[PDB]
């Protein structure tokens, strides 16, 4: 199936290069269009090129094509699309296409990064229970955040999986060039505050991700 | 001047002292109805 699966989320450096890797497969790596695609702030998917992949070509476009550049080993699919030569007007969206029909036939995952060489710190995980007062409902409601993180894409991971339900995040905002946002962890009330509702943050600079529970706030 | 004696290249009817030939027939890079796909190519009728 088109899997033309993306990168995640970026904060990309400028003056520097951000691989934003298209693993394209079960649609084109090797056999078919890898659709290479530029994502604006406003413009959306935009025209970064595509290939059609029976001979092993990637084509580039006119406004995403350039200070993009990406490759393409399409044997597993395989191609990275460098958001590269970074300046603070370079960053955007991104994304494939896996092709038929020249138009594309099936859709890829893409990833968000905005262009921003800054403070590189990894996110601080900022973990909260409920309130001691309350708690007249159906569950607990607490958080998980990336907070702290200097500068994003600060990612929410809960809890080996146990904080993966109920567990919705937030973006991360975005001030003073550091990332701070927030998650609503949702402890059941079967599962909570008998077990948490916990979530946490994540960031590469510093190479951590912390996983705080929403603990028993007394 | 003179009535000189020489060749008149044949202008003429002349169907058969010349053979235009072709043999190999024909041979040569063309390829221009290609259309667009991915996987499965969508051409369409065209080119040559």
């Amino acid at each position: 199936q088109i899997q033309l699966v993306q990168s995640g989320r970026e904060v990309k450096n400028p003056g520097e290069t951000v691989k934003i890797s298209c693993k394209a497969s079960g649609y084109t790596f090797t056999e078919y269009p890898m659709l290479w695609v530029k994502q604006a702030p406003g413009k959306g998917f935009r025209w970064m090129g595509l290939i059609y992949t029976n001979t092993g070509e990637p084509t580039y476009a006119e406004e995403f094509k350039g200070r993009f550049v990406f490759s393409l080993e399409i044997s597993a699919s395989t191609a990275y699309l460098q958001i590269n030569n970074l300046t603070n007007e370079d960053t955007a969206t991104y994304f494939c296409v896996r092709d038929y029909f020249i138009s594309l036939d099936y859709w890829g995952q893409g990833t968000t990064l905005t262009v921003s060489s800054a403070k590189t710190t990894a996110p601080s995980v900022y973990p909260l229970a409920p309130v001691c007062g309350g708690t007249t409902g159906s569950s607990v409601t607490l958080g998980c955040l990336v907070k702290g993180y200097f500068p994003e894409p600060v990612t929410l991971t809960w809890n080996s999986g146990s904080l993966s339900s109920g567990v919705h995040t937030f973006p991360a905002l975005l001030q003073s060039g550091l990332y701070t946002l927030s998650s609503s962890v949702t402890v059941t009330s079967n599962t909570w505050p008998s077990q948490t509702i916990t979530c946490n943050v994540a960031h590469p600079a510093s190479s951590t991700k912390v996983d705080k529970k929403i603990e028993s706030r007394r | 001047g003179v009535e000189l004696p020489c060749t008149s290249y044949q202008l003429t009817t002349a169907p058969t002292d010349e053979e235009i030939d072709m043999h190999t027939p024909p041979d040569i890079p063309d390829r221009t109805l290609l259309s667009q796909t991915a996987g499965n190519v969508k051409i369409t009728a065209g080119g040559r």
